[PDB]
RNA sequence: GAUCAAAAAGACAUACAUAAAGACCAGGC
């Protein structure tokens, strides 16, 4: 009777931003991102992706509960570079990779079929 | 006539006494149903040792 | 009316005698699972009063060896004096010694 | 009561299986070399079609409501 | 000595290790029908007139 | 299944479940049982692991992609009875849709759902409080009125409601005749329960415990063939607790998933040995103790310590969360006491009783313990003389 | 500072069944790749269904209930869908959805099973997938009883509910023998070796690396039938990509508004 | 007004209100309510 | 009890003081 | 008694100030004036637990010894224990 | 249509004065005890709200120049007691102007027809100038849906 | 038992005084626990004089 | 909320809690908290009593909150200590072993909530940077709190002798300057008994920092237990083919 | 010669008070 609804964990109501960016006052260069409707398949991408970039220092999710469906990522560069432009490159880096992968993928099913 | 008695189920005197599989189904009564309780008003009562 | 009325309620005897009378003979039998039919088609029942602190009716006896389950029992203040059967065992029904 | 589409773990579908299963058994094959020619390599599906207990065959022999 | 009241609920309880010591995960149907009466005042009258 | 017939029966509280299996290890006396004709329960993949936190004391992480699929999903039949009578001499009872305007106590339930002759058509679901059987009494007080004219109600309305919280289907009625001849009418209701978070499951060894958390088939840890367990049970669990038997099902079944063989089980053999089964799992390619090398379902990295998975044979409890649970606010109140009901089924209060008053004397909160024993209980008022001091 | 880039090598490709082998990609790049694999490629599955006659064994849910795991051919329709929800039009209309009937009744002294090629479909791109190899079944007939009802395909994804998983088990290994030590064995000599191992039967693990990553992610992906086995991984790329250039959008309106 | 299935020979038989309840061509005293005209549409979850 | 054992008077003094909005 | 030989700790016991937030906090949350300026704050156990630190509340306490008799404490001259 | 105040009690009847101002003979059972109103609001001759309990000048009508008590109030008449009217124990009724102080939706089927519950069927439990709550037949739950989203089905 | 030991000790309690006395008034310690200190804050020591 | 658990035995067994609201149907509660309350889940319930009003709420909050309750007056020991997986999972946590890179570190500081902002410098610079469980660990350790318990399996004969501070087998623990230097910790540090680390916060620190303490502990090592994992097996029930041999001549003779 | 009104949103008109007691029996922690 409590059950909630099965299409709670990625669809978004009316109101709830996506992603909300509070910036670290512990920390010089430090910001704490907030993605709403995301799990583990996006949030693991990312701190991946940005703990190769060698500017930032730190990198991190973390999903503050399982029943509720948010992500928390705090992300620390160093000076002269900003939290936004870190977690921009990012994603913009997975998207480059990830649309070299689909195309190879289709090369090499092409050679698959008959050579 | 002084009066009625109260039935085991499947025991020699019930109706369902000597029946096979083929005879409980058109009767409704399960054949992997062991027996031995009593039906009184209605519900199922179980004599215990 | 008679009969019918002392299998259905359980209190064993004369209705105005019920005082006296002892209780808890005929349960409503059990459909939860098929196995928790046989265990209750199949069981035994100590008289001893279930409010007793002693001890000694409730231990496991050493005669109990496979006439009656050694594990099977219920829990709570109920322990040791509700006995299941053993697969094998056979009450026996009685005769007459002419 | 009826064999479940979708094995439960991995979720292959046994549910097409059940009556090509029975046949395997009643032309002397061994539960093994059944599941095999099935081709349910996992575990996980060779115990849904092993394990399984049809129920649907005694619910039958009771006559409906309606005729 | 001791009566039945109000105000109470009951289920079984499961572990949730996210939470602090002293929170309690209390599910929104037990949550829903008990109330707390709640004073207004100018501050919060603007809250509870949304409620 | 607790019997094969129960779709003809009528009980009331008759649970049963879609998809049973008879065990993979299993005792060579439950021939004579007939458990494989009547199994309750379902084999499923157990690993044992501490993996998220939510499986620690006794519970239990499910995988929610199997609940999905028809694993430990039941039915719960619940059957009621509501029987007409002829008792004052003008006094009679009949089942008949009842009218707001001739019928006297009424609620404001749907009463269009039932039909002409006040008995709900069986496939129209009904939730708390919807009325499944209309059923009016004639008011003899129309006799006892004398000179009232003609009185607004002459109906009285006995009407039957489902038991509060109990959502479900009508799944079947039935209209007879009882012992003195009067109509009788049963009502079979019916609703499907999925298994919860709240829910109970033991296996055959003795250890019961709720469901901790559902995780989807992604968040699972997986072996190296993609094999995901269906449960998770905590490792903690075994070592005070000391049910080895437990670790064995698990190891003896997973020799006999693989093999097709339904192993033997019973319990004084000599003939099997935990070394005798162990040289046989080593043949299908594992690790023949059982361990197995599993990864991480979220990060995707492998976890350090080899994990023990294997088939194993678990049940689901009569047990359920959705009947145990309970709230009350300022509901139905005693008539003697004025104090609140008892019981779930009546919107009752719970008790606080000697031993709670005596832990907040512990504490020293006296204004805790006087508004939960005055003010949130009955609160009344006494006017008291002052000569003497008896009431006025 | 910037992404790797990664190689495919398809090994066996069949109509079941992928095994590609994809090397220089990061541990968490490469799951999310399989874990998308699961929720997030779409598939049809049967959601709304309505039940008029129903005198089986078996009570309306339990049947709607198998009817919704039955497998639904998506291979190419599942692109032009919209999702139910996105769908402007009141109720069901031809592009959010499929219409199914089944109409059944056993006139026969002889068992009738209903099976899944009994369901008829308004459109011939999407059937139930064993008619495209015996044929699942719904439900068993005694005579006398019938079975009919209607029943709407939707699209939809393996987040929601397990019936839109286009995959059966999704095998993922990475590092066989092992040199990396992310997991460490009390004794090396008693396990067996995997498949993709590289080690002569003489030594049990390979020498520990310190400088290595994990790469070369082995995989094995089997379709349920909806999806061909090729398609299943096509479709789960293109649909991370998807959410990642959902993120830069709405990261970008918020990085322009806040500033 | 109201069709009745008799649970013995099966056949629906119309009986109404303020009637004792026999199937006509069996006497077979227990009767059954038929099923309901109304939409029921189901989730396939 | 605890919390019962003393009584609680108001300070007509003490009240006078102090920036008080509402 | 006299406000001299007053013998009873001067510390407010875990008693006292469990009764001093509540008693505050439930004239706070009826118009009731608030001594130390309030910042951000809508919710009046914040409130009356701010104007402690600060020995604000206009409260005496009175104490009564086993004896019969009594003290009158104000609630600036008890020590905070917290 | 008509009420009244017991101004009297008899045996077998009371005299009651009914809200036209007349008095009339009743038995005990004749009429019906009503639930009283005590939170009632009218206008008076000038716009003012008038309540129970509040003390009021007639200053048209019959009993122009009176002063009395509102006792009761019941669509336009008001029941005004004045301790030093005898007459009918002090009860006497005005024209609240002679004054100056001193749902169909329920129960239907609908078909949720936008957002993320869409194509649901259901029941209406309870019915708002709003949010209607449907009963939904395919699981165990009810849900609040705008009514711009329910569509009715037959 | 656990229910006889409370029934019997309910109202002793530490008075103003900081003498321990019962419903009374009665006098059953000078100070509580002989040396008039909670017991929660308390650890275990050596004397290190002593043996 | 006040909340409870029949029968109340002591007064731990009815404690303040703070609502957070959450699906499904059942009261969940930290593990930590199951000690007093004596409660294992399975099939347990407990009692929920919600005060009605601010006097009688700010009554619960000074008096019977949680973080109040940790020390007992019977036993002057704390209640709650740390329990189950966590408790097994620190000591793995803890050896000389456990060597933690720079991927797994960002997670469970990530996990600290009151973490100062700083990623400690890790115990081996090159030629990888490795961190220790003793070095995250503590960073959990509130203040500046100070102990020295001694481990379980510690030897007697270790006192004595040689190498009583360098501790061959790192039983022995201390904590200096809120930060743990050696040895392994156990239910004898952790858990609950007079001096546990966990008893030298809530008197040193507060009750404040002390419920952050708990919080830390269960997070940051549950959440790194998903990297190790634990298990029961039958390969862990099983001794040598030599050891079998010395078991029956024992019974034998 | 003058004059020539329509029944005002119904709120279980609200406590949903069906919740007999009393008893035994079964189970839960
Ligand atoms: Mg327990
Ligand atoms: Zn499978
Ligand atoms: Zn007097
Ligand atoms: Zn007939």
């Amino acid at each position: 009777m409590n059950a909630p609804p099965a299409f709670e964990s990625f669809l978004l109501f009316e109101g709830e931003k996506k992603i909300t960016i509070n910036k670290d006052t512990k920390v010089p260069n430090a910001c704490l991102f907030t993605i709403n409707k995301e799990d583990h398949t996006l949030g693991n991408i990312i701190k991946s992706q940005l703990l190769k970039d060698p500017q930032v220092l730190f990198a991190g999710y973390k999903v503050p509960h399982p029943l509720e469906h948010k992500i928390i990522i705090r992300v620390q560069t160093t000076p002269d570079y900003s939290p936004q432009e870190a977690f921009t490159n990012a994603i913009t880096d997975l998207i480059s990779e990830l649309s070299l992968l689909e195309e190879r993928f289709r090369v090499a099913i092409k050679d698959k079929q008959e050579g | 006539f002084i009066g009625k008695i109260p039935i085991m189920l499947r025991s020699t005197y019930c109706l369902l006494n000597g029946l096979t599989d083929r005879d409980l189904c058109e009767l409704n009564e399960c054949p992997l149903d062991p027996g031995g309780y009593f039906i009184i008003n209605g519900s199922e009562k179980v004599l215990i040792a | 009316d008679g009969l019918k009325y002392s299998l259905a309620t359980g209190n064993w005897g004369d209705q105005k005698k019920a005082h006296q009378a002892r209780a808890g003979v005929s349960q409503v039998l059990n459909r939860l699972t098929f196995a928790s039919t046989l265990s209750h088609l199949r069981r035994l029942n100590s008289p001893i009063g279930r409010d007793g602190k002693l001890a000694k009716p409730r231990q496991l006896h050493n005669t109990l060896w496979g006439m009656v389950c050694p594990a099977e029992t219920p829990e709570g203040h109920a322990v040791g004096l509700v006995k299941n059967l053993a697969l094998m065992a056979y009450i026996s029904v009685g005769s007459q010694p002419s | 009561m009826i064999i479940p589409v979708r094995c439960f773990t991995c979720g292959k579908i046994v549910g097409n299986k059940w009556e090509a299963y029975l046949g395997l058994l009643q032309a002397e094959y061994t539960e093994g070399d059944a599941l095999d020619a099935l081709g349910l390599k996992r575990y996980c599906c060779r115990r849904m079609l092993l394990a399984h207990v049809d129920l649907i065959e005694k619910l039958l022999n009771y006559a409906p409501l309606e005729k | 000595m001791g009566k039945r009241v109000d105000f109470s609920a009951r289920t079984v309880i499961t572990p949730d290790p996210n939470l602090s010591i002293d929170q309690v995960g209390v599910p929104r149907s037990i949550a829903a029908n008990m109330t707390f009466a709640e004073i207004v005042t100018p501050f919060n009258i603007d809250r509870l007139q949304e409620l | 299944v607790y019997i094969t017939n129960f779709h003809v029966r009528m009980d009331t509280l008759a649970h049963v479940l879609y998809y049973p299996q008879k065990p993979l290890v299993t005792t060579r006396s439950m021939e004579y049982l007939r458990f494989r004709e009547l199994p309750a329960g379902i084999n499923s993949i157990v690993a044992i692991a501490s993996y998220t936190g939510y499986n620690q004391e006794d519970s239990v992480i499910m995988n929610r992609s199997a609940v999905d699929r028809g694993f430990f999903r039941s039915v719960f039949y619940r059957s009621y009875k509501e029987q007409e009578s002829k008792k004052g001499f003008d006094q009679e009872e009949v089942f008949e849709k009842p009218t707001r305007e001739t019928c006297q106590g009424m609620r404001h339930a749907i009463y269009d759902k039932l039909d002409d002759d006040g008995l709900i058509a069986p496939g129209v679901r009904v939730s708390g409080d919807d009325v499944i059987i209309g059923k009016t009494v004639t008011l003899p007080e129309n006799e006892d009125e004398l000179e009232g004219t003609n009185r607004r109600y002459t109906k009285r309305d006995c009407s039957t409601f489902l038991r509060t919280s109990e959502t479900g289907i009508v799944d079947q009625v039935m209209v007879t005749l009882n012992q003195e001849g009067y109509k009788f009418c049963k009502i079979r209701v019916r609703s499907v329960r999925i298994p919860q978070i709240g829910d109970k499951f033991a296996s055959r060894h003795g250890q019961k415990g709720t469901c901790g958390i559902q995780y989807r088939q992604e968040d699972m840890p997986f072996t190296c063939e993609g094999i995901t367990p269906d449960i998770i049970i905590n490792p903690h669990a075994i070592p005070s607790r000391m049910t080895i038997g437990h670790l064995i099902e698990c190891l003896q079944g997973k020799v006999s998933a693989n093999k097709g063989e339904i192993g033997d089980a019973t319990p004084f053999n000599d003939a099997v040995n935990v070394q005798k089964i162990s040289n046989l799992l080593s043949d299908y390619g594992y690790h023949l103790r059982g361990n197995e090398v599993l990864y991480n379902g979220f990060t995707g990295r492998k976890i350090t310590s080899q994990i023990f998975i294997g088939p194993t044979y678990y049940q689901r409890l009569k047990h359920m969360v959705d009947d145990k649970i309970h709230s009350r606010a300022r509901g139905p109140i005693q008539i003697l006491n004025r104090q609140p009901m008892e019981g779930r089924s009546r919107d009752g209060g719970l008790r606080f009783g000697e031993m709670e008053r005596d832990c907040q004397i512990a504490h020293g909160a006296a204004q805790f313990l006087r508004e939960r024993l005055f003010e949130a209980s009955d609160p009344y008022q006494v006017h008291v003389c002052n000569l003497c001091g008896i009431m006025a | 500072p910037y992404a790797n880039q990664p190689t495919v090598r398809i090994t066996e490709l069949t109509d079941e069944n992928v095994k590609f082998i994809i090397e220089n990609t990061d541990l968490a790049v490469a799951n999310s790749i399989r874990r998308v694999f699961i929720a997030e490629v779409p598939i049809i599955a049967i959601d709304w269904v309505q039940i008029d006659a129903n005198s089986s064994v078996l009570h309306d849910e339990f049947i709607a209930h198998r009817l919704g795991l039955i497998p639904l051919t998506s291979d190419d329709i599942v692109d032009k869908l919209q999702y139910s929800r996105d769908c402007t039009c009141e109720e069901f209309c031809p592009e959010c959805s499929v219409e199914f009937t089944l109409d059944v009744r056993c006139n026969e002294d002889q068992t009738r099973h209903v099976t899944s090629r009994d369901l008829i479909s308004n459109s011939p791109r999407v059937i139930p997938v064993t008619s495209r190899q015996d044929d699942i079944l719904i439900v068993k007939l005694r005579k006398g009883q019938e079975l009919r009802l209607r029943a709407y395909a939707k699209k939809g994804f393996g987040k929601e509910h397990a019936k839109w998983n286009p995959t059966a088990g999704v095998a993922f290994e990475y590092d066989p023998d092992n040199a990396l030590r992310h997991t460490v064995y009390p004794k090396p000599e008693e396990w067996p070796k995997s498949e993709y191992s590289e080690l002569d039967e003489d030594e049990s693990q390979a020498p520990y690396d310190p400088n290595g990553k994990p790469e070369r992610f082995y995989y094995n992906v089997e379709s349920c039938g909806s999806l061909r086995p090729e398609t299943i991984v096509l479709s789960a790329l293109s649909g991370l990509k998807k959410k990642l250039s959902d993120l830069q959008t709405q990261l970008s309106h918020e990085i322009q508004s806040d500033v | 007004p109201m069709i009745y299935i008799c649970g013995e020979c099966h056949t629906e038989n119309e009986i109404k209100s303020r009637d004792p309840i026999r199937c006509r061509e069996c006497g077979y005293r227990i009767m059954y309510k038929k099923r309901t005209k109304r939409l029921v549409v189901f989730d396939a979850r | 009890a605890g919390t019962g054992c003393f009584d609680l008077l108001l300070d007509a003094e003490k009240c006078k003081y102090g920036m008080e909005i509402p | 008694q006299a406000n001299q030989k007053r013998i009873t700790t001067p510390y407010m016991t875990k008693y006292e100030r469990a009764r001093v937030l509540g008693t505050r906090a439930l004239q706070i949350a009826m118009c009731a004036p608030v001594m130390v300026e309030l910042e951000g704050e809508t919710d009046p156990l914040l409130i009356a637990m701010k104007e402690l630190k600060a020995r604000k509340i206009p409260i005496i306490i009175r104490r009564y010894l086993p004896d019969g008799s009594y003290e009158d404490w104000g609630v600036d001259e008890l020590i905070i224990t917290d | 249509q008509t009420v009244g105040v017991i101004v009297r009690l008899e045996r077998e009847t009371f005299q009651v004065l009914n809200m036209y101002g007349k008095v009339v003979t009743v038995r005990h059972q004749a009429v019906t005890r009503k639930k009283d109103n005590r939170f009632a609001v009218a206008l008076d001759s000038e716009q003012n709200n008038i309540h129970v309990k509040d003390i009021v000048k007639v200053i048209d009508g019959p009993h122009s120049g009176r002063e009395g008590e509102i006792r009761h109030l019941f669509r336009s008449f008001a029941f005004l007691h004045c301790k030093k009217l005898v007459e009918n124990g002090g009860m006497f009724v005005c024209k609240t102007r002679h004054l100056v102080l001193a749902n169909e939706l329920i129960g239907q089927t609908v078909r949720i027809s936008q957002g993320p519950y869409k194509g649901y069927i259901g029941v209406v439990k309870d019915a708002t100038e709003s949010t209607a709550r449907v009963e939904l037949h395919s699981t165990c739950q009810t849900i609040s849906v705008d009514r711009q989203r329910l569509t009715t089905v037959g | 038992i656990q229910r006889r030991l409370i029934k019997s000790m309910e109202s002793v309690m530490v008075k103003y005084d900081a003498t321990v006395r019962n419903s009374i008034n009665q006098v059953v310690q000078l100070r509580y626990g002989e040396d008039g200190l909670a017991g929660e804050s308390v650890e275990f020591q050596n004397l290190a004089t002593l043996k | 909320v006040i909340f409870n658990r029949q029968p109340t035995l002591h007064k731990m067994s009815m404690m303040g809690h703070r609502v957070r609201i959450l699906p499904w149907s059942t009261f969940r509660l930290n593990l930590s908290v199951t000690t007093p309350y004596n409660a294992d889940f399975d099939g347990d319930e407990m009692n929920l009593h919600l005060p009605q009003s601010l006097e009688t709420r700010a009554e619960i909050q000074e008096l019977a909150m949680v973080p109040r309750m940790i020390v007992t007056p019977q036993s002057n020991r704390p209640v709650m200590g740390i329990v189950q997986d966590t408790l097994t999972a620190v000591r793995k946590f803890t050896k000389r072993d456990v060597f933690l890179e720079r991927g797994e570190v960002m997670n469970l500081l990530m996990f600290l909530s009151t973490w100062d902002g700083k990623v400690p410098q890790p115990a081996i610079l090159k030629p990888r940077p490795l961190w220790t469980g003793k070095q995250i660990f503590s960073l959990i350790i509130p203040g500046h709190i100070n102990c020295i318990r001694t481990h379980s399996t510690h030897p007697d004969d270790e006192d004595s002798g040689p190498y009583k501070h360098i501790s061959p087998g790192d039983t022995k623990v201390v904590v200096e300057n809120g930060e743990l230097i050696m040895g392994i910790l156990c239910k004898k540090s952790l858990g609950t008994s007079a001096g546990s680390l966990v008893h030298i916060s809530y008197l040193e620190m507060g009750h404040d920092i002390t419920r952050l303490f708990y919080s830390n502990i269960q997070t940051v090592i549950n959440n790194w237990l998903l990297i190790e994992g634990h298990t029961i097996g039958i390969g862990d029930s099983i001794a040598d083919s030599k050891t079998y041999q010395d078991i029956q001549n024992t019974i034998k003779k």
